[PDB]
């Protein structure tokens, strides 16, 4: 049931993160952070300008395979 | 990142594998 989410940063870097729709946004941030060398509390994710809350699943935000998210650093 | 290295990260975080 693997999906690959595309995370887009403010320098135009695209980072692809393999995960599950059932993963929480918080757990997605944990994996992303280790992939890119940061920590979850140092970053924010948005989907279409709306901030993703840690306790809600990717799938509940309609985050699917190839969905784009926007990454911001605190 | 490969599925395998992703799963290494997931396992260390105490998450279910893909």
């Amino acid at each position: 049931h693997m999906i690959e989410v595309v995370v887009n940063d403010r320098l135009g870097k695209k980072v692809r993160v393999k995960c599950l729709g059932e993963d929480s946004v918080g757990d997605f941030k944990k994996v992303l952070s280790l992939q890119i060398g940061t920590q979850p509390n140092k970053i924010v994710l948005q989907k279409g300008g709306s901030v993703l809350k840690d306790h809600i699943s990717l799938e509940d935000y309609e985050v699917h395979d190839q969905t784009n998210l926007e990454l911001y650093y605190l | 990142l490969s599925i395998e290295e992703t799963n290494e990260i997931r396992e260390k975080l105490g998450m279910k594998p893909i």
